[PDB]
């Protein structure tokens, strides 16, 4: 992190705000108590309304968490969790399984190297294609398969090596890559 | 406000009355307002490297002082466009002027303000939400290939006071207003960035993924990585421009910036002619590769002082698309031309030269330009990962790699695809010299090879061993002849000839060898190395016996199999599927095994 | 030779400046 | 079959164990680095608190007009001696203008006597210094291209950065490992 | 138009080499043209190479000899150098400075065009794809030219580069199975070369469509710096305004490069390799890059600079930078010439960068690329076999080496060797290539895919 | 597998214990530094302010009339 | 201490590359430190390169981009560059200018030491006779390093000189018949190299004893002029005052020499060879000669510069003038690297001038000197035999020549070759040397006295 002090602390403030926004989006109901307590030291600056300048001063003074490496790791964990939830949006996941997925993500050494990240990337390929895809036979088939996959992932979660989920991933991705003609 | 031209010695102007003009500030010299940049500042006079031809400029001509550095407009509308050295859209110039030339001092906008872009804001963002530099606050549907992420300018931050609703917005309409310390900043989709300042990133992660070119010798023997720095020294006609264009066409980079810094203009025209026809499949739909390619053209006869700007503009554009999470690849068509432009401007400044006339700061400039390449953890709140793979061709004068530009480049670039003039004359393209070339990313890529192409690393090692042994045996044979060669030495020589003529060299202008997927690059090598292993096993294990198998016996018995190995290259990745190619290579391996068994 | 010629020219210019 | 499968499994397990040991070593190094830097930052914060206390003490001292007049005379004369110009300007705080006027009145004759050089010193009644500044003056030459900043904000910094070795030795004790001071 | 009277200065501060220096110049204009009336009435011309305050460094084209300090009068034209161009320039002979030397009148200008021209907007530049049938087998077969290509003739002193260029002129035509206006600039060519080219263009009925710019060996050295540009400017007018197809031939670019070196040495500009200026690449590019087709205009400019490699060194700065700039090169070889092989074109160091797109199916024939690549490979291997035979002798060559040597002999005797007036079609060249390739068995032709071999080899 | 799990548990426990230990050591060092600075705050501050207030205007030694 | 207020000048008179020439300066002080506040508030620092009356040619470390006359405020500190030094500088990362880049606080100075250093009286400089067991048999065996020596690593682009330096850093230790504190000065090292070294130090647990000075490629190029001196100053403080056995690594003296050349060319000084300043020898000596031990002290400063030889040319001015100063050189070969040997140390051109007094009985062993001499002799003869074989062929080689070739092969396979994480004690290196010498008969080991051959050969 060879950022200038001003840029570094602005980035710290941004990371705190992004963690707050991710927490609000994933669990607007505050049901994910465990995760919110885990992120109390960063969510306090958003639950209690502070101006950008106040949080920046706190970060410079050391009161705020001002370690971009740790903040980036935590923000990535929460970002991947929110990505999983959103890509599963219609089929809401159970709170216990959400906590299990969060714990597994926290344990993982490097999430961008995690198989969880790759699985989420595949699911996002499918969902992003389906967002705009017109109702052609390929698009209807992909929509059905993606709905079934989303339900299965909501039931189980992407941390496991579920063979059903893996095979559905393979077939859906192959159909997506296959030509429209 | 206004300086006055004082003298003109070529690309270098002098200007009086510029007391407070900053170094590397951008000024407009002359009545036509030719763009220029201050490079030295003595007394109250400045000296300006003018990015346009200064012919006709008279002493006393106004020199407007724009209190800004040479900067690029970054925003939707870059992809598919061809700009000049100072980012003027050449297509827009042609449409506006209806002339086949580039008028001197034309001041057309870098990004069109008339197009209505489809802008969708980030869903989470709201009024009163803390946002900072590099944060993606919207996505613009630029085209089918590129979702142009709209990001806060670096060095910008504050609380959001207005985020535009989704809809059609032009590059001039305000899209995001925020406030910091009370001062309010309004932001459209376009951000202006100085080209000479590195765009910040949270971290520069190690390079760990190959930049799969279409060439076998580059993919296998001398891999490059996404985020690495490469050089392609070679005399004229060796094929470094063709390597750059083949990497531009067939590679795993989400964006490609071609910089044409000081090379032919017919090459840029050829790029524009070919790329729109070329296509890649995204989600089963064919989409042109020009939808992700951006050209920054400054041909050899265009103003010399612009070449430097070209390079910088290029890299800045790359950095912009690196910060979105795209794996950009910047092809510096010839950094030797940039070095020559620096040498000319230095000569006009009467500076003391370094080796062979180049300025004393050439190495520093090249190092600072190449240092902008690494894979990065992009700035901003959404965690991303971009890259800028700089592939910079070098043009050593006289084909001598002792050239100061080449020597300075090899001390920076981690991959060295040195091209040989002799191999080019034999039409052994790509002309890469497998002996001197090297890639310092092989140890960083074995982690990926062992899990995706587990069988490839030993094949690469054995192929390099074969080539080195053949080099030694050729040094011996040139003076002594093949009469005294050991039989295993003959097999080494012949399999090395097979590898050279039928694996390394790859005709890039054919339907089958334009792109060589890595499954092909590894299958062909596997078959040739297997043939080497079997021939060596037979010869070594029958040396003691009376039925001495030699190279001649193998060649007579295995003429058909040798021709099949030679023609392995002709397999068509598209006309013949991957499964068909793999099955045919397996069948050739079976034929080799059966023929060797029937021989022994 | 080029470096020495350049140095000689600069020395001449400096001498003129002092005069 | 047992031999090869076992060999592969031991390879996998041992490689993972080496990775775990490397991760433990890296985590240890990062932890110790963070601890060291945290202690150093605490020390720097304590020294900055000392400097802020010194700033507050100077801001108190300036209010004592009898002391501040002598200090201001010293500062103005010091700036004049540093400049040695024929025509100088003095920027001062608006409320400190009478004191700076008296200081310049005292300094001009002493300046002439000490430097044998006639001088014209004018107090800048147009562009005063910011009123938040603790005190002191700023002496510019005739054309204002050369300035000497004899503000307390500047003098404290100048002396403190030079004194830092002594402050470190006093506040946080001396170093035992430093055998030779030469 | 410029109506204000032009100022005449007798204030010549100093003279040094080819650089007059004028003082008290009122608002000097860089690159402005100046007319010097010497003391004896001799009218020379110069170009302002630099301006500084009231000083203007004027580069005299005819040389500074005889220039006086108090009596020379320099009138400033008020404008940069501009050539008067008209379509009547076709069929005329001018000296290196554009003044007629055929006893005709001056050019009644259709336009006044900047001598330096302008770089063509790369977005509007069209990529050459129309193959020219030069009739030379070594060019059509393996270095095919495209209409709108910069393809210089690399040669040496005494080699038949003039003959080859004249042949290309007299038998250059599209492979459509219309005339090529010719613009011929010559820099420092002996009288014999100029007479040869003029008499060759006159012998053929082409002199109507030929415009000559001649700067012989005894003519001013600095003027050679403008002889190409004039010519190219004319070509541009004939191509991008009159829609002609203009073949531009710049003879002895070595002389132009040496004149440029002389001027740079006079200016003490930063030298490159072997004393040439550090910007010789940029200047040679300004010359060469004035070629190719253009969008929306049915004209073209085909450049064939003829340059003498000093000491037959293809790495010399002139040929090296020319190869870096141009789109190929035709390498005239001394070894072939001494053997009396005409044209002595060594295809191995030759190259044509637009051949890849000017050949194939449609244009010419569909085996063109494969035949050319295989001929290159077999020729290179034959040369390698010759090199090895020089050491190991005849008896140590295998049967394949004998095949390659036979191919090399019959290739240099039947493909390269050609009559000075023999116009082989591209199909005849390809048939000769195939008859040579049939020396080897199919398996030894590893460049040609089996699909092409099965169809073309048997016949 | 079970041996690997036991090793991981031991590593995690040791890491937690030692992170707590180093946090305590850092706190102890900071407290000792505070205690050592409180004793010499007044003396150093007095010396520093005395040096600041003692102006002693002076001319550059090289100045010659 | 300096109590007089500093003088701030808005009188910048010129900017030229890295130089900022000021005028109207009151009694300029040569080598004085200046603080340039740019118009936008950016604060840079520079050093007065020369003074002439009221002028001062400042040299800005961060570069002159953005500086303008009439608005840049250069405040003259009134003193030479005195860097702050403290024992807690170990385990810290600073940029080329000494400022923290590890997110720690600025250095709380234990003292302020001139970066130029204090010259040490030769009468009281101890001769280093303690061997450093780097664990690399190519260095320990034949080019041994003595604690307090200056011995660079000559290499080129693409060779593993960084890996060798890291191996020496993590394996350096005294011979067993006090752990090293590493001070690192990176000049022009790309991000990959700096990250490699930092990760190597963290992984090996030595970071508590490592002080890094990083001046990456993107960083200013005039800053690396002070980066080594800073490092060495810290080393001196740790070595001659804190009594620590320091090991100073200077990554690229080639980049430092390029910075020197940049400043020299900006100053328009009379150049040396290849444009480098005529005083490069003295500037390099002021850096190298800061190693060694001194009387009364217990610490030392082992110095291991690293050079990237341009074009692999050991006669280039940088490696040439580094050989003239430093006591030996470790030479990384491109041929050995191409042949996949590691370390690619070519023992023929490399030497250690303090090896003779560091090896022998009591220090390492009786046979060390003789074994090294005989290995070098056999290696040289084997290289000559290989050169002869390449011309005349192996069938013309005698039995002894085949023995020499076998020794060369097994020497590059067993002695030079070595795992990156394998540290061979000096005794293991000597045992390998003897196993290789046993290839020859005792009658061919001419450089080993019989008293040692009878004791070590027969085993
Ligand atoms: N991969 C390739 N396949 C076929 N031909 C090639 C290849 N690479 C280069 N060439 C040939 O080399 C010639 C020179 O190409 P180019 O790279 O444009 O020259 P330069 O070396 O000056 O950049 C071209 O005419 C082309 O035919």
């Amino acid at each position: 992190g060879g950022l200038t002090s001003e840029q570094y602390h602005s980035q710290v403030v941004g990371k705190i705000g992004y963690i707050a926004r991710c927490m609000q989006t994933i669990d607007p109901e505050n049901n994910l108590k465990k995760i919110r307590e885990d992120y109390q030291d960063v969510l306090i600056w958003a639950e209690k309304n502070y101006r950008f300048e106040e949080i920046l001063e706190a970060s410079k003074s050391g009161k705020c968490p001002n370690d971009l490496d740790a903040l980036s790791r935590r923000s990535l964990i929460l970002q991947e969790l929110l990505r999983l939830v959103s890509s599963i949006s219609p089929f809401k996941m159970k709170l216990d399984l959400i906590e299990s997925q969060y714990e597994k993500m926290k344990q993982h050494v490097n999430l961008w190297k995690s198989d969880y990240h790759v699985k989420l990337n595949q699911l996002n390929q499918l969902t992003d294609y389906l967002k705009n895809a017109a109702p052609t036979p390929k698009n209807n088939f992909l929509r059905a398969m993606t709905s079934v996959l989303q339900m299965q992932i909501a039931q189980y979660g992407i941390t496991e090596d579920n063979e059903g989920i893996n095979q559905l991933f393979k077939l859906g991705l192959h159909l997506l890559a296959m030509a429209n003609e | 406000t206004f300086g006055y031209v004082h003298g003109v010695s070529g690309p270098v102007v002098t200007a009086c009355d510029m007391a407070g003009a900053a170094m590397y500030e951008l000024v407009r010299v002359g009545h036509s307002e030719l763009v220029g940049e201050i490079i030295r500042l003595e007394g109250d006079m400045a000296t300006i490297q003018v990015y346009e031809e200064t012919s006709g400029v008279s002493v006393g001509d106004p020199v407007l002082r724009t209190g800004k550095p040479l900067s690029v407009e970054l925003g939707p509308g870059i992809m598919g466009a061809i700009f000049d050295g100072i980012q003027r859209p050449l297509s827009d110039i042609s449409s506006q002027t209806q002339s086949i030339y580039i008028p001197r001092g034309v001041n057309v906008s870098a990004l069109s303000r008339d197009i209505k872009w489809e802008f969708i804001p980030s869903k989470n963002l709201r009024v009163g939400s803390h946002i900072t530099g590099g944060d993606i606050y919207g996505i613009v549907n630029e085209n089918s290939l590129i979702k142009h992420k709209i990001m806060l300018p670096p060095r910008s931050r504050g609380s959001v006071t207005y985020i535009a609703p989704p809809g059609n917005y032009d590059a001039s309409d305000v899209v995001l207003e925020l406030e910091f310390e009370g001062v309010k900043e309004k932001l459209s989709m376009v951000q202006v960035w100085p080209v000479r300042q590195v765009r910040p990133v949270t971290e520069k992660l190690p390079a760990n993924h190959p930049l799969l070119t279409g060439q076998r010798v580059l993919d296998a023997l001398f891999p490059c990585v996404q985020g690495g720095t490469t050089a392609i020294p070679g005399a004229f006609g060796c094929g470094k421009t063709v390597i750059s264009q083949s990497l531009s066409k067939y590679s795993n980079s989400d964006v490609i910036i071609y910089v044409g810094c000081g090379e032919r203009g017919n090459e840029m025209s050829e790029v524009l002619r070919d790329f729109p026809e070329l296509t890649m499949e995204v989600d089963g739909k064919v989409e042109s590769i020009m939808k992700r390619t951006a050209l920054v053209a400054n041909t050899s006869n265009m103003p010399v002082a612009a070449r430097e700007a070209s390079i910088y503009t290029g890299i800045t554009l790359s950095e912009y698309f690196r910060d979105m999470g795209y794996h950009v690849s910047m092809m510096a068509d010839s950094t030797s031309r940039w070095a020559e432009a620096l040498r000319e401007i230095s000569g006009r400044l009467a500076e003391m030269p370094a080796d062979s006339g180049y300025p004393a700061y050439l190495g520093a400039r090249l190092a600072s330009f190449y240092e902008r390449a690494g894979r990065v953890k992009c700035l901003g709140n959404p965690e991303r990962e971009g890259s800028v793979s700089i592939v910079g061709a070098v043009s050593p004068p006289g084909g001598d790699f002792s050239d100061p530009v080449t020597s300075a480049t090899l001390g920076i670039v981690q991959v060295f695809w040195g091209l040989d003039k002799k191999l080019a004359q034999r039409k052994h393209f790509p002309s890469v010299n497998w002996l001197i070339s090297y890639s310092k990313y092989m140890r960083a890529l074995d982690e990926y090879y062992d899990k995706h192409f587990t069988e490839f690393v030993p094949l690469r090692t054995k192929a390099k061993e074969i080539l080195q042994e053949e080099e030694d045996l050729a040094e011996i044979v040139q003076l002594v002849g093949k009469a005294s060669l050991a039989e295993t030495d003959k097999i080494t020589l012949e399999v090395a000839k097979l590898i050279k003529d039928d694996f390394l060299q790859q005709n890039g202008y054919t339907p089958y060898d334009r792109f060589c997927p890595f499954y092909k690059t590894v299958g062909m090598l596997s078959n040739m190395i297997s043939f080497y292993d079997m021939a060596r096993r037979a010869v070594e294990t029958t040396a003691q016996s009376d039925n001495k198998i030699t190279w001649s016996i193998i060649r007579e018995h295995m003429g058909e199999i040798l021709y099949k190995l030679s023609s392995m290259k002709f397999k068509d990745p598209v006309k013949d599927g991957e499964a068909k190619i793999k099955a045919d290579y397996a069948q050739l391996l079976e034929d080799m095994q059966n023929a060797f068994r029937s021989l022994e | 030779f080029y470096r020495l010629k350049k140095i000689q020219e600069k020395k001449k210019i400096i001498k003129e400046k002092s005069e | 079959l047992v031999q090869t499968q076992r060999l592969k499994i031991m390879e996998y397990y041992e490689k993972k164990e080496k990775q775990i040991e490397q991760q433990k070593k890296i985590q240890m190094s990062n932890l110790m680095n963070q601890a060291r830097l945290k202690v150093l930052r605490a020390r720097d914060d304590l020294i900055t608190d000392l400097l802020n206390e010194a700033k507050q003490r100077l801001s108190k001292v300036v209010k004592d007009t009898t002391r501040y007049q002598v200090l201001l005379d010293g500062l103005v004369l010091q700036g004049l001696y540093q400049l040695l110009e024929p025509r100088m300007i003095v920027r001062c705080r608006k409320q400190d203008f009478p004191l700076v006027k008296a200081a310049v009145q005292k300094a001009i004759p002493m300046y002439k006597i000490a430097t044998k050089k006639d001088v014209d010193v004018q107090i800048d009644l147009e562009a005063y210094l910011p009123e938040d500044i603790a005190g002191g003056v700023e002496i510019y030459n005739g054309d204002r291209k050369i300035k000497v900043s004899n503000t307390l904000e500047s003098r404290l910094d100048l002396i403190a950065q030079q004194m830092m070795p002594e402050v470190r030795g006093a506040l946080f004790g001396a170093n035992a490992n430093r055998k030779f001071l030469d | 138009y410029l109506s204000q009277p032009r100022l005449t200065y007798k204030t010549v501060s100093g003279v040094n080499g080819p650089l007059v220096i004028l003082d008290h110049v009122k608002f000097p204009r860089y690159a402005e043209i100046v007319h010097l009336t010497l003391p004896d009435g001799t009218k020379r011309s110069g170009q302002v190479l630099e301006v500084s305050g009231s000083k203007a460094v004027v580069q005299v084209f005819e040389g500074t000899s005889g220039i006086d300090a108090k009596k020379t009068s320099c009138e400033f034209t008020g404008d940069i150098l501009r050539t008067p161009v008209s379509e009547d320039m076709l069929g005329r002979v001018f000296n290196g400075s554009g003044k007629p030397i055929d006893r005709g009148p001056v050019v009644l200008a259709e336009d006044f065009l900047d001598i330096m021209g302008q770089p063509i907007n790369p977005q509007c530049r069209i990529y050459p794809e129309e193959m020219i049938q030069t009739g030379i087998s070594a060019i059509d077969g393996m270095n095919s030219i495209a209409r709108g290509q910069k393809i210089p003739i690399f040669s040496a002193a005494g080699l038949p580069h003039n003959e080859i260029a004249a042949q290309i002129c007299r038998q250059a035509g599209l492979v459509k199975k219309e005339n090529f206006a010719i613009v011929f600039a010559a820099m420092g060519v002996n009288m014999e070369t100029a007479r040869f080219f003029k008499s060759d263009f006159e012998e053929n009925g082409s002199m109507d469509n030929v415009c000559l710019f001649l700067n012989l060996a005894n003519d001013p050295t600095i003027e050679r710096i403008i002889t190409p540009r004039l010519a190219l400017t004319t070509a541009e007018f004939l191509a991008y305004q009159c829609e002609k197809h203009v073949l531009v031939i710049l003879t002895d670019m070595s002389s132009y490069a040496e004149a440029l070196r002389e001027v740079s040495a006079a200016r003490e500009e930063v030298p490159g390799r072997r004393g040439f200026p550090g910007y010789m690449y940029t200047d040679l590019a300004t010359i060469y890059e004035r070629a190719g087709r253009v969008e929306g205009r049915n004209g073209s400019i085909t450049q064939i600079p003829i340059l003498t490699m000093p000491n037959d060194d293809i790495t010399h700065p002139i040929p090296d930078l020319t190869g870096y700039i141009t789109e190929g090169q035709i390498y005239v070889d001394r070894q072939l010439h001494n053997r009396q092989i005409y044209p002595p074109i060594n295809v191995l160091p030759s190259l044509s960068r637009l051949m890849k797109s000017a050949i194939g199916e449609g244009m010419t024939r569909k085996d063109h690329a494969d035949v050319s690549n295989q001929l290159y490979a077999c020729y290179a291997i034959g040369k390698d076999v010759q090199a090895m035979k020089a050491v190991v002798g005849e008896e140590a060559l295998t049967s394949d080496d004998l095949l390659y040597l036979e191919f090399l002999q019959k290739f240099e005797k039947n493909f390269i060797t050609q009559g000075p007036y023999e116009n082989r079609t591209v199909y005849e060249t390809l048939d000769i290539g195939w008859q040579l390739l049939r020396i080897f068995p199919k398996e030894m032709l590893k460049r040609i895919p089996q699909s092409t071999l099965s169809e073309f080899y048997p016949r | 597998e079970q041996e690997f799990q036991s090793k991981q548990q031991a590593a995690m426990g040791s890491q937690g214990n030692l992170s707590a230990e180093v946090e305590q050591a850092t706190r102890r060092q900071v407290q000792g530094m505070q205690s050592s600075q409180q004793r010499n705050r007044e003396r150093v501050l007095t010396q520093l302010l005395g040096m600041v207030c003692d102006v002693r205007p002076q001319v550059h030694p090289n100045y010659r009339i």
